[PDB]
């Protein structure tokens, strides 16, 4: 180990040309419990070296698909040729309360479909016709986004300009977008590029309503998405402390709720990468303070709670303890049952921008070890927060190579990976455990105490089942 | 709340009263929901033919759409090629996303690269990125060829695929004969069937147009087959199975059979199987060339008799009795094989099948949609099975397609009720099966999402769904059915009566109200 | 009523308001029928653990049988036969029901025939019935062979038949050297597999134990392959198949595929196919023979050990990975032929899957019931999907099995919770599943009615029937699937992952209440 | 053709040997206009001639499977091995309204499950403790019946003993019936037997009872209810003001049984099958009985006013306007259909009544009868054939597989009326098929509902496409 991994890069990066040999070779690290500083470690936030089978998807990718997408009750255009909305419908299980098609949208896929005379005459005059078209047949939508895809801004029209005037014309919150899938170099800005848009179009909606009746007690749940239910099993337990849960941004969001998100008085950001704008916005403008919180396992959820309460009144701090001592027979008993079947097995993560951090304590919590850990698109600040989580003498790769990832996987040989969709049917081939760490593999919910009861079901299914010992034919 | 030895995911969980009280209060204090009496209101006027009047006037909106973009198709079409790279120029979300689409269709590892345009080539063009991105991949995956389609973002800039190629190997970061077949793949022109097509034909003339001297027609005493745009890995078996017991010498132009079902037996294999180089290079030597999917290979058609002087002939796809009739007639009159004594007897098995099972095909109703080829040859053994074809949806066809099947329909008593339907998305289905209500739905996983809509209406409205299609996301291994030939049509028809029949057992399960008709035998 | 555009069958037509006042007239008036409350009641009752008790402690009344009389089977063995007619000595009845019987599984001819003994045979035997039978079965319906069985009222009154057919050569009722095997198949012992056993003994001593003279094990480098009580086609297909690709000489001795199966082409075949006389004949001369069924082929083992001197290996049915591995391998071993390349691949071909689906199977609750052999092929398949096989049922079971089966179960963690019974019948399995609820059913068409019951009680208490095994009468063309091999496991994986998908759209579909957790993609 | 159908014959003939020929002779006849007593014509009701492929059943199959199976509130024991009962197992379609297996048991399989030892030692005891344990799993159970199969008589058990003791030990309606399938020729036999059941252990359980009777009491004698047959005749027996106190046994209650002998006139539908206890109730009751036909609205309209002239002019008055609603219905039946079928030949196999009961309906729809037969029927059913088929029909008894092939093969009728048995061969020589015992799983045929439902099956198959697709292009 540590010399062996430095060898294992080196080694690795011996097939590339040598100026993708050079720029991976400052994405690759090794950690270090004497560095504190990643910015002294390894880079991030870079463009992706082309031909080498990046996991990144698009800036509509970190908008339309995970920002705007999951607010239930408006209506998103993907604007644009018909592909990017077809590829992203209900391909992310950002779930929800409503009835689909009436009152709420997430899993249609509503589009412009460019066809070539949009491109030569622009699209601005079907934007508003469809606008019109969208006014007639869905009546109770409670506002318009428009998520731009990449020829929107490559041909020069304002959507801004459409998104002003018939907003005016109807009365409704219109939001245009631009996420064109060519700006940045990844998911990331259109993260940033979303928060934006929520800001200057949404959040102000609010600052002069005085009748809403808050209570000491206010929250917003920031950048939770509610994949398999994740908000839903987190909301419980706030509300289980005396808390009120204002908002939920975005995951079973409502577009109300967002905009009565500036009246509570503690913002609880779990998805920092992707949402620290807005918060750091609502401190400025509106006082609110934010701190960050994992609901990945017991041992991170009770520090939470904990940290959260401490917020508040000695009220709220003794119900802290109720919940606490609730719920604490039922991870006990799933340790009990679930930790002698995990403890010592070896996991390398791949994901977006904070779960290959996030989910650490909840794999320790059942006894396993995170040997290799890496984000898509995530930004030097992650991984600061990641060298504090991972062990000594970890793997650390950023932008990770198809090649790269296989490679490294070959020699460690971990017993389980968790990572994508484009991933796992690669190391299933190779007879290695692999769980989806984006959509849980269609299980879940893994947040709060209930999640973590699923995710240790759904580790100790995997890694123990009959299927891998059967790889190898027994005649050769 | 959990109980350790019955874990709840997220369904059954959230049924618990405390999460259910839980929604309740956050829907009631913070959410402002319409009222559910204008809910329940509104959604009656979705299913009313008020309603879908207002909704065929749609002129700039489409809502759900049933086709996607070019590059897709193109990525498709050059995993069929031994050791080959789907390369897409422009923008790495799209590749992203054909991945991630495809992953999920067969259960399997699909190998695609960009080369990562950003705002930079949006002013200056991907002539950098297309140079390096060549070269990274050849070194990185090392597959004998390169096949480049484009994004919409490199369409929309104007980037010469061409020039950019003959500069990457003028430059030195690509060897000189190493094969790069290109072809532009706009995302705002046809849908990704025309992506296959550009795809194919870019690399047809790649192998053959400046090779034409030394070619003889039939030389080779074999048959060109071009299967299109196919995502049923028992499409391209038993066309292959058909014609190795007619023996017939072909070759499969386009092949991923084998690189879309690969073992799990411990290694990971990138490639594997596909056509050959030679065998492309080879090609116009054939007797003549089939095109299984013809309305989405015009621009090979062309091709190939433009250049290679081949006499394609004119045949329907291989679906249902007729058209595999007429497919082997024509391949028996090309190549001179006779059809042989196991094709026959496969024949008469399938019509075996047709007169068993006929009394309760009869008069069935059905919604259907795909793409073009798929859905004519679907509706074409419908009628051959005595069912009507009501509402028949290609939202990528044309005029001329829409003819041709009008046609078919009026060649039969059982297309009198039956309207074919272009350009138009799954929101127009969705109207047509609350005001036209068929018995079932036969069409790809979005129509789960019609299948609920009607549930809610009421359980005597509701309009189950046959998944036969592209893409199935919600079923397993369904990517190894077969659509094609007798095999083909001897598992569709299976798969329609028990459809029937499951949920007639299911309207007769009532004890003492409705089993009076719940037979052990049907 | 009827509208003529709209016609109604049973189901709907009745549930018209005018007979539903006819039919509580016709109840309330003249049934004496107890109260719904009562009846309600008892139902309840049906379903308590108590029930189960006293239901458990029958030992004279059977209810609902999951088996049938040993003839059945010595007609579909003699049906594997050229040319051969099934012939059962007895009364004629059981005729009419064996062939009707296969005729709606199979949804195809049976041809089958009788003698017609009445109360006049029960006093002096059914010599003559005999003597005129064969010889009007071979003038009339021109077999090369006539396969004698027996009814149960040819055993109890004690009719020889080997003396009996000697008579009706001796007498000149049929030429000498006649093929005419025989085999006692009593109702009162056993079930249908035993009769199969009993036919296939009977023939292959007709046709070998007076030749053994000139006979060498080996000398003609085959394998016999005996299939046993079989009524899917693709099972008999999936073993030559497996057998050609591994270029291993074999004779599948009892063959029906063939006749089970004839096109439908203008003409009606009587006989088609089936293993020849001379394949019976030379059979002593193989390697060595294979039992596919060996639960059921105990008569047969010992006769071609006792007197073909074959060493009859111990392999278990071909079904799931493991044993099918085993089959090929020991296979391999008497062959010489290595395992090729193709059946490797699809070896991991079918590991893929299980992979790919491992996450939606993983910890299923299944109750099931067939023969022997197939129920613990069922049993270890499912062990290996990580099942857990709660209900195993086997009516015609043994202790010896049962052991064997129990000891399958002890070394998987998943058949911790599992169960094995013998000689227990459908009543008592509807007691288990609700008493101990599985999560569905894997059985024959005769389950639908548990699955009623089940439904009855409550939505949350059904058990949903998958039907895999014999008889299926209410779907069509399943007697075409496989379940051996390989290839019948990827079909039953399939089947069971998406019988599990198909019942979570259900459970989800409701809008606005479950369908949160309505994905797209599973 | 006349002289080319009795050529026909005896060229089929020449195959059998010398003695089946001579016997097979017997049982084949070309019907003539000149002829009411049948015995001068055709012979039956014989045994079946050895290997010849009958398609006859045994007398069990016309007990238990015909006569006593669809009685719904009683329990049938098939005493004997397991075959019987279980190829017999709700193969036939005699609907029932009742909760199956609380109080209703049609289609379930009661069996006492014959081993070695119960041949040896005798099945008596068996049956006794069998008894008792049918009373503890179904309490609601309201009286059992005792199917004997082969075995019970050639061993010499005495069901009646069993009846008699464990009958009155329980206070039970047991019923013993000896329908051993070696006795008589086919399942006629087993529906005299039955009868006799009925008659010696039922019928007079309330002679001295338990009842409000009315002058319009009324029986529907031999109707099974395939498909409904009986609800959709008595629908319209109470529509022309009638009370059908009783169905035998279609959907029928012991109950109801019981309570026949209390009405005033019995309506046979199969003559065959019930005329025996017709004959009794008239004798001991002074109950009158009368042949009716409910196939096809002529049939039914004749039949519904021959019923109505046994009672007075207000019975006679609601006839016609039963008649008169109907009469829209099935003339829009005739009106669509009969131009699909007319002047298409049918020839008919079926067992005891149909035979010759559903001319009538094919005529109404323009199509002609050119041959049928019946399995087991008596000379008294081919007097009443001989009427209602055409000049120079064939007419064969007791068909054999070769019969029936040879004859349809140069006859060439454009459809088949007939069983199980014989679908599938007829199918794949391209000749359209109907099966007209359990009607295809299709129905009612019975009455103007039922009339409706019979069209349109008839034209779905005749005309189906699939016909025109037995032949491949290439091979012709
Ligand atoms: S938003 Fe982000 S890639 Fe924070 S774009 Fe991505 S539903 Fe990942 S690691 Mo998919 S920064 Fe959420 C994410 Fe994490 S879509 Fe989900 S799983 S916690
Ligand atoms: S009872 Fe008879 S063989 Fe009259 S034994 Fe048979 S339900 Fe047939 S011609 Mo199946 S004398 Fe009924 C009959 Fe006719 S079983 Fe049904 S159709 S009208
Ligand atoms: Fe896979
Ligand atoms: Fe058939
Ligand atoms: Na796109
Ligand atoms: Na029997």
């Amino acid at each position: 180990s540590r010399e062996e991994v430095e060898s294992l890069i080196q080694e690795v990066l011996e097939v590339y040309p040598e100026k993708a040999r050079k720029d991976r070779n400052k994405h690759l690290a090794v950690n270090d419990p004497a560095v504190t500083q990643s910015k002294k470690c390894i880079i991030s936030n870079k463009k992706s070296q082309p031909g080498l089978m990046t996991i990144r998807g698009c800036a509509y990718a970190g908008s339309k698909g995970v920002v705007w997408g999951p607010i239930k009750d408006m209506i998103h255009i993907s604007h644009g040729p018909v592909g990017c909305g077809q590829y992203s419908r209900a391909g992310r299980r950002n779930y929800y309360i409503g009835t689909t098609g009436v009152n709420a949208f997430v899993t249609m896929n509503f589009t412009s479909d460019f066809q070539e005379k949009d491109i030569v005459f622009g699209g601005d005059k079907k934007l508003a016709k469809l606008i019109d078209e969208v006014e007639t047949l869905f009546p109770l939508n409670k506002g318009i986004s428009v998520q731009s895809e990449c020829p929107i801004g490559l041909i020069g029209d304002d959507i801004e300009s459409v998104s002003k005037v018939k907003g005016a014309e109807l009365s409704k919150t219109i939001v245009p977008v631009r996420c064109e899938g060519f700006r940045g170099v990844s998911q990331s800005l259109g993260h940033h590029i979303a928060n934006d848009a929520v800001r200057d179009w949404v959040l102000g909606k609010r600052d002069e309503d005085t009748t809403f009746a808050s209570t000491p007690y206010d929250v917003a749940i920031i950048g939770d998405y509610n994949i398999g239910g994740d908000a839903w099993s987190s909301r419980i337990l706030l509300e289980e402390m005396g808390l009120r849960c204002v908002a939920q941004w975005s995951g079973d969001g409502s577009i109300s709720e967002i905009e009565l998100t500036p009246k509570v008085k503690l913002n609880l950001v779990h998805c920092y990468r992707s949402m620290n704008y807005i918060s750091r916005h609502m401190e400025e403008k509106y006082g609110i303070p934010w701190m960050e919180y994992n609901f990945f396992g017991p041992t991170k959820t009770i520090e939470s709670l904990r940290a959260i309460a401490a917020k508040f009144d000695e009220s709220i701090q003794k119900k802290c303890e109720e919940v606490i001592a609730k719920y604490k027979p039922e991870w006990e008993a799933v340790v009990a049952k679930y930790r002698p079947r995990l403890e010592g097995k070896r996991v390398m993560l791949y994901i977006g921008g904070l779960r290959p951090r996030h989910v650490i304590g909840a794999y320790e919590d059942l006894g396993m070890e995170v040997v290799g850990t890496g984000y898509e698109f995530a930004h030097n600040d992650d991984y600061d927060r990641t060298m504090k989580e991972m062990g000594d003498s970890t793997l650390l790769y950023d932008d990770v190579t198809g090649y790269e990832f296989e490679e490294f996987v070959k020699r460690i040989k971990p017993d389980l990976i968790g990572s994508g969709i484009k991933e796992k049917f690669i190391f299933q081939k190779m007879g290695i455990p692999f769980r989806e760490m984006h959509s849980w593999d269609y299980s879940g919910p893994y947040h709060g105490f209930d999640g973590f009861a699923i995710f240790a079901r759904d580790m100790d299914m995997t890694l123990n089942n009959p299927c891998w010992k059967k790889l190898q034919a027994p005649w050769e | 709340s959990q109980q350790v030895d019955k874990i709840k995911a997220s369904y059954p969980l959230f049924l618990d009263q405390d999460y259910k009280d839980m929604l309740a209060k956050k829907r009631d204090g913070f959410e402002e929901k319409y009222p559910q009496d204008k809910i329940d209101e509104v959604f009656q006027w979705t299913t009313t033919k008020e309603y879908q009047e207002l909704n065929f006037q749609r002129e700039a909106l489409t809502v759900n759409p049933a086709k996607a973009c070019q590059p897709l198709g193109a990525v498709l079409c050059a995993l069929g090629f031994e050791k080959t790279m789907p390369y897409v120029h422009g923008s790495q979300g799209c590749v992203a996303y054909f991945r991630s689409y495809f992953n999920r269709h067969f259960r399997e590892p699909v190998s695609c690269v960009s080369d990562s345009m950003t705002e930079d080539a949006a002013v200056f063009g991907g002539q950098q990125n297309m140079k390096d991105g060549l070269q990274n991949c050849k070194a990185t995956y090392k597959p004998d060829m390169i096949a480049v389609s484009t994004t919409c973002m490199a369409e929309v800039i104007g980037d010469d695929l061409n020039a950019f190629i003959n500069n990457s190997k003028k430059e030195g970061f690509i060897p000189d004969e190493f094969p790069v077949p290109f072809a532009h793949t706009p995302a705002f022109v046809g849908s990704h069937v025309t992506g296959w097509d550009n795809m194919f034909e870019g690399i047809a003339r790649y192998f053959t147009l400046k090779s034409m001297d030394d070619k003889v027609v039939g030389s080779n005493k074999k048959i060109n087959i071009v299967p299109g745009f196919e995502t049923y890995l028992g499409n391209f078996r038993v066309i292959k199975r058909m014609l190795s017991e007619m023996g017939v010498g072909y070759s499969l132009l386009s092949d991923p059979e084998e690189v879309l079902d690969t073992p799990a037996d411990g290694q990971f294999r990138m490639y594997a199987g596909g056509t050959t180089q030679e065998e492309m290079k080879d090609a116009p030597n054939a007797l003549n060339t089939v095109l299984l999917q013809p309305w989405h290979l015009e621009k090979t058609k062309k091709f190939v008799e433009g250049t290679w002087k081949h006499e394609v002939p004119k045949l329907n796809i291989p679906m249902g009795l007729d058209w595999t009739d007429e497919f082997l007639m024509k391949v028996s009159e090309i190549s001179g094989q006779p059809i042989p004594a196991s094709l026959t007897k496969e024949r008469g098995r399938l019509v075996d099948m047709m007169t068993d099972s006929h009394t309760w095909l009869h008069g069935k109703r059905f919604a259907l949609w795909g793409d073009p080829d798929f859905v004519m040859g679907l509706v074409k053994f419908l009628l051959e099975l005595g069912c009507e074809p009501v509402h028949i949806l290609c939202h990528n066809g044309n005029k001329r397609w829409k003819k041709a099947v009008d046609a078919i329909l009026a060649a039969s008593p059982y297309g009198k009720n039956a309207t074919v339907y272009i350009g138009k998305d799954l929101w127009h289905l969705r109207s047509l099966v609350f005001t036209d209500k068929p018995d079932f739905m036969i069409g790809n996983s979005y129509g789960k999402f019609i299948q609920r809509d009607t549930l809610h209406k009421g359980k005597e409205f509701e309009v189950p769904l046959i998944r036969i299609g592209f893409p199935i996301f919600d079923r397993h291994h369904l990517h190894r059915s077969t659509t094609l030939g007798y095999e083909g049509a001897m598992q569709i028809l299976t798969t329609l009566v028990n459809s029937i029949l499951e949920r007639l057992d299911e309207e007769t399960r009532g004890m003492q109200a409705t089993d009076y008709n719940h037979d052990l035998v049907r």
